[PDB]
């Protein structure tokens, strides 16, 4: 019986959850930015590509510097590039090949991959030997990581197919705060600009805001009717957007805790596996299952433009922290800096 | 007359129009079908020279039509027919490579001595068009060198020593280099059918699918081969023999040359058959 | 370019030939992806995944065991679209034991595995373990209980083939695959011997249609 | 399951427990933002080969 | 990490020998590697240059065709074979580990050096400076000049500062202008454009005494300048 009367009240606060989100929405996002100018056309070419991948890519990230880019691939490999030059500066063999994300530090020392070993390892660039080392093998995900990202040089935040997501300290090894309550796999990551509060977007079809210091979930977004597999926030920290295989890109403000806008098409049925954003933010551009990406305004929801060229699926996309180039990686083994 | 200006220039006319939807529609290898060090190359290198075929058969069906200059015809003898033989036998020696890559690939002979056959595809291909090309030249400027009296209807405007010996010289040679071609070809489509016969497998639908499949492409390759270019190839020493030397008589010198004209239409006439048997079958030309 | 410009194209020049190496090293390993619902002792020890590396007749196997994963499939079951068979224990013992029935378990999951949209032309090989335990517990019941359609004789070899015939009966596009079923005996390395075989069949049939002369 | 029922419910409590503002107001702040940030753009606005560290 | 060599003593004029350098401690395959040799009472001078993998390999005019450097990648060991020795061969022959990738910092490291004693176009660095005066707890401005200009097109300006601390080996600063070497104290920090540089030390301490060097790495000869010297 007390079963029963936890499941009224929990629909109970479900109810009001909903009935505040509809009173929050007045105007539409659509309706306010209908008297904008919209963007005309955005041409983007190939401006290099990154060849030396002998399988799918599944991870790329951007560093600080926005010249250099990490790679992931299923041949064991995790190549840095120097994208204006396109010259391979490490080649770090990863002791598990079943890598499935990667991540730059902020401040460029190290990088970090995990995938199906349940493992974030951490690599050191900058040693005394001129070889990339393993400065530790972060153990206690029960299921494949999904996304790792880095806070500082000290600690590192990872999504795993556990449900639970987890702060690392990578001097001691443990794990400082583990989050819960997500119902699905959690496949996506993001943290905000000021490295505060990040969002994690599962196969629930659900996306949560965490705390890194508290661990407790402060909002939950629920607009997709299938699984989340990438997610970004907004420039200011105050929104972000989600890919899922509904063919579907959703933009959910963290204030209002309410979808602003929805980014579809009829001729897409794909998914979507990769999002990002410009500099700006006026720019969402979101990778897909049809070998291609594509460019929404995002205060328009109108397609600007798309990035085609890739021989398969694209896997992963990143935009740099200048805003001046996105790399696009694909399964057919290579990656392809935008204008 | 009728012969060489009524059935041959039909039957041409029909090739050539063939060759050319072909080799257009083939067009896509180098745009849908990304290439690499593989065997794509020689595809490549392929529809490149069947094309080029398909572009010198206007000449000769103009030339040998009876409409037209004499003029026409010292250019099918000076540079056309030149064009046409040096891509048919570069097209001979890349089914050849195409021959010596799959006995290595599925027979797997030596991977330890046969390793100078992959990485270096594009430097082969070279090697082979510029060698046939280097045969072939000499032939462009020895003809139209000794155009004296009427030298416009006979093909045979060469200059001396260093004149019809060459043309001699380059028609043994080549003719050679297709025997050694066919030999081996024979040989290493051999050893691939008995490695694939060797495969023991029974009672199951797709091993016999595969197999079946397998042997009769093979079989067709080989079979298209020996009946486009067998009869040219046992029939052209005699014609250069008697176009060299004027001691037959005239019907030896008719019919030899009929023979030739038919042996060279079955050997154009292997372009329209080059993409339903290679292009086809290959993995990446299928989008 | 400058002297550090060119010693960072020479840098990148020795990567780019390691990495060559490390593919041309890799392209001729077999990848096996093992799965069961079951049996895998004596086949993969002789949190994760565990990866098992074997040689048989100058051939380097390569064998993930993904039983450990305990997430949805359709998340990390595209990474191994380029694996050249995959191996699928089934325990022969099962048919009148429940976790629904766990030989039906079994089937469904081979029926996942066979029908999904990366193993179109992924080669199958089915291990049906426990035969003597099969064979001892067959006489005292029937197979009825799993197959209610049976009609058949309730001997050994009767039960074994309607068993093999069901699972490849859950095979459609039965055309560009063969599955290879195998009781699983230890005897002689007999297992390694019938992998080694499926392997080399699917390694020819590979190299044919790559060779375009399929 | 009653501790998790439970857990469910108080998390439940807590994100109903929040401040919102207007869908209106945040489109505002949204546009706000892009239209300040307009100008360092390169790939909404392209920018000259000269300070372009990619041709 | 660590560098010995082995070798020198006395060599009749005409004669050969052959110095060995045994590399512990690192990737040595990975480094390119140099030879510089300091006179018994000049500066450094750039002798030789193998890079990694052997692909690429530089000699300086003055020993060009005479000398011959090699490396051993498996027994982690290097070796300069000298033919022909004069008397203006005589000098302290140190090696230098140098990795070049983006953001390197070649020159990191050098040998203790040894000893060889025989019986008896290119960019030009000025330092004119020197037997500079100083005293603990003041800042010093040490000056270098170039012929050419040191910045490239891609904006890195090609400027080593170095520290040859008494009987010890040289001792990367400052790699790229403004970049400071990994150990070195936040004191140091270089200034200047084209063909011109300045070093600044914010509070110079004992350890500080020292002469310090420049170099070029924009060409292949690879060019110092007569270090200006700093005494208590
Ligand atoms: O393997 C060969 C064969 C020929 N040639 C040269 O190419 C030309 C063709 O000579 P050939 O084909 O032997 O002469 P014809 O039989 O006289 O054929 C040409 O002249 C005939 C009558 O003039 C016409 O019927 C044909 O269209 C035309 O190709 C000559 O320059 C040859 O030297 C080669 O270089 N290599």
């Amino acid at each position: 019986s007390e079963l029963d009367q936890l499941r009224q009240e929990a629909e109970q606060l479900k109810n009001q959850i909903r009935d505040a989100r509809k009173a929050c929405a007045d105007a539409t996002l659509s309706q306010i930015t209908n008297n904008i100018d919209p963007v005309g056309r955005i041409q983007m070419r190939t401006r290099r590509t990154l060849r030396g991948h002998l399988a799918k890519i599944y991870a790329m990230h951007w560093g600080t510097d926005s010249r250099l880019l990490v790679s992931a691939s299923q041949d064991g490999k995790l190549i840095i590039w120097d994208s204006y030059t396109t010259n391979k500066v490490h080649a770090i063999p990863l002791r598990s090949s079943w890598v499935m994300t990667c991540a730059y530090a902020p401040s460029g020392n190290y990088v970090a991959c995990g995938g199906l070993d349940n493992i974030c390892s951490i690599y050191n660039l900058k040693t005394r030997e001129g070889n990339v080392r393993v400065s530790r093998e972060l153990a206690g995900h029960t299921g494949y990581l999904s996304c790792c990202r880095f806070l500082d040089d000290n600690q590192i935040v990872t999504s795993s197919g556990d449900t639970t997501c987890a702060l690392w300290d990578i001097e001691t090894g443990q794990q400082t705060t583990t989050f819960t309550g997500h119902t699905g796999d959690v496949m996506s990551l993001s943290l905000a600009p000021d490295t505060r509060l990040f969002v994690s977007g599962a196969c629930d079809a659900s996306a949560k805001l965490w705390d890194v210091r508290e661990g407790m979930c402060r909002q939950t977004f629920t607009g997709h009717e299938s699984d989340i597999n990438a997610i970004c926030f907004f420039p200011n920290g105050n929104a972000f957007a989600t890919g899922s295989d509904d063919a579907t890109c959703r933009l959910f403000d963290l204030r209002a805790d309410q979808e602003l806008m929805t980014y579809s098409h009829d001729n897409i049925i794909c998914g979507i596996t990769s999002v990002s954003f410009s500099k700006s933010g006026r720019l969402l551009l979101a990778g897909y299952d049809d070998f291609n990406c594509n460019v929404w305004d995002a205060l328009k929801a109108d397609r600007a433009g798309v990035l085609a060229g890739h021989d398969n699926r694209v896997s992963c996309l990143g935009v740099t922290d200048d805003g001046m180039a996105v790399a696009t990686g694909s399964w057919d083994s290579f990656l392809k800096i935008w204008n | 007359l009728l012969i060489t200006q009524q059935i041959i220039p039909v039957l041409y006319c029909m090739v050539f129009i063939a060759g050319i939807l072909l080799n257009g529609v083939s067009g896509w290898i180098f745009f849908y079908v990304p290439s690499s060090k593989s065997f794509i190359i020689y595809l490549k290198n392929i529809v490149i020279a069947d094309f080029v075929m398909s572009l010198t058969f206007p000449f000769k069906i103009l030339g040998d039509s009876g409409l037209g200059p004499w003029q026409l015809n010292v250019f099918v003898c000076r540079v056309s027919a030149v064009l046409f033989y040096v891509n048919m036998y570069v097209s001979i020696v890349f089914f050849g490579l195409i021959s010596f890559d799959r006995y290595y690939k599925i027979v797997k002979p030596l991977w330890t001595s046969f390793i100078q056959s992959v990485s270096y595809s594009k430097l082969l291909s070279v090697i082979v068009w510029m060698l046939m090309l280097l045969l072939a030249v000499p032939n462009i400027i020895l003809t139209n060198q000794s155009v004296r009296e009427v030298t416009q209807i006979k093909c045979i405007e060469l200059k001396s020593e260093l004149g019809r010996k060459w043309h001699k010289a380059s028609n043994y040679i080549f003719v050679a280099i297709f025997w050694i071609v066919f030999l081996l070809l024979i040989v290493f489509y051999t050893a691939i059918t008995k490695k694939i016969f060797k495969s023991h497998l029974k009672s199951s639908r797709n091993s016999t699918s595969v197999k079946k499949k397998s042997s009769r492409n093979i079989f067709s390759i080989v079979f298209v081969f020996f009946v486009c270019f067998v009869p040219y190839h046992i029939a052209r020493i005699p014609y250069t023999k008697s176009q060299t030397e004027a001691h037959y008589s005239c019907q030896s010198k008719e019919i030899l040359r009929y023979m030739k004209e038919f042996t060279l239409l079955l050997s154009a006439a292997n372009v329209c058959l080059d993409p339903i048997i290679y292009f086809f079958l290959c993995q990446p030309f299928r989008e | 370019l400058s002297a550090e410009d060119k010693a960072a194209v020479e840098r990148s020049k020795m990567i780019d030939r390691n990495l060559r190496e490390d593919g041309e090293k890799a392209a001729r390993e077999v990848k096996l992806l093992l799965l069961g619902a079951s049996g895998k002792n004596t086949i993969v020890k002789q949190t994760g995944i565990v990866e098992t590396h074997f040689t048989f007749k100058d051939l380097h196997f390569k064998m993930f065991d993904v039983g450990a994963q305990r997430s949805e499939r359709k998340k990390w079951i595209h990474c191994f679209e380029g694996v050249t068979a995959i191996i699928f224990c089934v325990a022969l013992s099962d048919y009148d034991l429940v976790l629904m029935n766990r030989m039906h378990a079994s089937m469904k999951l081979f029926d996942s595995i066979c029908n999904n949209k990366w193993f179109t032309d992924t080669s199958i090989i089915l291990f049906l373990n426990k035969k003597d335990l099969f064979e001892e517990k067959i006489k005292k019941s029937p197979l009825t209980i799993c197959y209610p359609e049976y009609a058949g004789s309730n001997t050994y070899e009767e039960a074994a083939a309607y068993i093999q015939c069901q699972f490849e009966d859950l095979n459609k596009r039965k055309d560009t695959k063969e599955i290879y079923t195998h009781f699983t005996c230890s005897t002689d390395t007999k297992n390694v011997q019938f992998v080694f075989d499926a392997v080399t069949d699917v390694i020819i049939k590979n190299n044919l249609k790559d060779c375009g002369l399929f | 399951s009653i501790a998790q029922a439970r857990k469910l419910v108080e998390q439940l409590k807590m994100e109903a427990n929040i401040d919102r503002i207007k869908v209106s107001k945040a489109a505002a702040d949204l546009m706000a933002y892009c239209e300040a940030h307009a100008k360092e753009d390169p790939l909404l606005t392209p920018v000259p080969a000269s300070e372009n560290p990619f041709r | 990490v660590q560098l010995v060599e082995s070798g020198g003593g006395l060599v009749q004029p005409g004669g050969s020998r052959k110095l060995s350098c045994s590399a512990s401690g690192f990737a040595f395959s990975s480094f390119g590697m140099h030879w510089v040799r300091q006179a018994p009472e000049k500066g450094l001078e750039w002798v030789a240059y193998i890079s990694s993998g052997s692909g690429t390999i530089y000699y300086a005019d003055t020993v060009k065709g005479r000398f011959t450097i090699s490396r051993d990648d498996p027994k982690n060991t290097l070796f300069l074979q000298m033919t022909s020795l004069r008397s203006e061969d005589t000098a302290m022959y140190y090696c230098v580990r140098s990795i070049y990738y983006y953001g390197s910092s070649p020159f990191d490291f050098w040998g203790q050096g040894t000893t060889l004693t025989v019986s008896s176009s290119d960019i030009v660095m000025t330092q004119a400076t020197s037997s500079v005066p100083v005293t603990p707890g003041e800042s010093v401005s040490i000056s270098c000049r170039s012929s050419k200009s040191l910045l490239h097109s891609n904006g890195n300006t090609y400027l080593y500062w170095f520290l040859q601390r008494p009987g010890q080996s040289p001792q990367l600063l400052i790699y790229r202008m403004s970049n400071l070497a990994s150990g070195v104290p936040d004191r140091f920090s270089g200034s200047g454009s084209g063909t011109a540089f300045t070093l600044t030390i914010s509070r110079l301490e004992a350890e500080d005494v020292g002469v310090y060097y420049c170099m070029q790495h924009l060409e292949y000869p690879l060019t110092f300048g007569a270090g200006t010297k700093l005494e208590l």
